[PDB]
C-alpha cells in the first residue's frame, strides 16, 4: 500500500499564489513520477503536470507560464506552486502516481 | 492543440449485468501509446484509480474491472457489476509529453 | 519510457 499526504499553506489572495506539498510513502521518486490534477464544481478534471524520477517536467500547455512543480528526492516530497491565481483557479487540488492509480485526499483552493 | 477526450454522458445497468464505458480521441484511433486510464470518482470526490495503462488493474482493485482496446477507443468493462459500482467513470489518454481527461460517464446501477 | 515504466510497475 502507498499512500500521499497533501499539505502546505495552500494560500488564497488573487495576484499571489498557491502552494502545496505532497508526502508520499510506499515507493521513491527516483523511480516513478507524481501527478498534479484540479477538479472544479460542475466540471471536469484537469491535468496540471508531472514529475518523472529523473526528473524531468511535463506540463499542461496552457498553464505551464504560470507553475511550477518541484520535488525533494530524499525527504519523499513534491511541491506545486502556481502563480497569478484568479477565481478560475479556484478548485480542489490531488496530487496523483504514474497511472493515476493512487490518489492524495486533496487541498480546496478558494481564490479570490 | 491538442486532443479532445469523449465519453458518454450517461450509462445505466443493474447488479449481476455487463457493461461497458468506451473513450474515444480526437487524432483517431486510440492505441496502447495512449495508455489509456481509468479512476472511479464517488460521492464525497472518493477518487480511486481502476485500470491504469489500456489493461491493468490497479492492485487492490476488484478483478470484475478489466480493460482493453475495442475499435478505435479504450474500454473499460464490469463483469457483473454490483450496488457499489454506481459513480462517475473518467478515461485518461496520454499525448507523448502530457494527459488529456475524458467529460466523464455517470454510471446507475439500479 | 516513462510510461512503459509506471506500466512495468503496475504489473507489480
Amino acid at each position: 500500500d502507498v499512500q500521499l499526504q497533501q499539505s502546505g499553506p495552500g494560500l488564497v489572495a488573487p495576484s499571489q499564489s498557491l502552494s502545496i506539498t505532497c508526502t508520499v510513502s510506499g515507493f521513491s521518486l527516483t523511480d516513478y513520477g507524481v501527478n498534479w490534477v484540479r477538479q472544479s464544481p460542475g466540471k471536469g478534471l484537469e491535468w496540471l503536470g508531472v514529475i518523472w524520477g529523473d526528473g524531468i517536467t511535463d506540463y499542461n500547455s496552457a498553464l505551464k507560464s504560470r507553475l511550477s512543480v518541484t520535488k525533494d528526492n530524499s525527504k519523499s516530497q513534491v511541491f506545486l506552486k502556481m502563480n497569478s491565481l484568479q477565481s478560475g483557479d479556484s478548485a480542489r487540488y490531488y496530487c496523483v502516481t504514474g497511472l493515476f492509480d493512487y490518489w492524495g485526499q486533496g487541498t480546496t483552493l478558494t481564490v479570490s | 492543440a491538442d486532443a479532445v477526450v469523449t465519453q458518454e454522458s450517461a450509462l445505466t445497468t443493474s447488479p449481476g449485468e455487463t457493461v461497458t464505458l468506451t473513450c474515444r480521441s480526437s487524432t483517431g484511433a486510440v492505441t496502447t501509446s495512449n495508455y489509456a486510464s481509468w479512476v472511479q470518482e464517488k460521492p464525497d470526490h472518493l477518487f480511486t484509480g481502476l485500470i491504469g495503462g489500456t489493461n491493468n488493474r490497479a492492485p487492490g482493485v476488484p478483478a470484475r474491472f478489466s480493460g482493453s482496446l475495442i475499435g478505435d477507443k479504450a474500454a473499460l468493462t464490469i463483469t457483473g457489476a454490483q450496488t457499489e459500482d454506481e459513480a462517475i467513470y473518467f478515461c485518461a489518454l496520454w499525448y507523448s509529453n502530457h494527459w488529456v481527461f475524458g467529460g466523464g460517464t455517470k454510471l446507475t446501477v439500479l | 519510457a516513462h510510461l512503459e515504466n509506471e506500466v512495468a510497475r503496475l504489473k507489480k
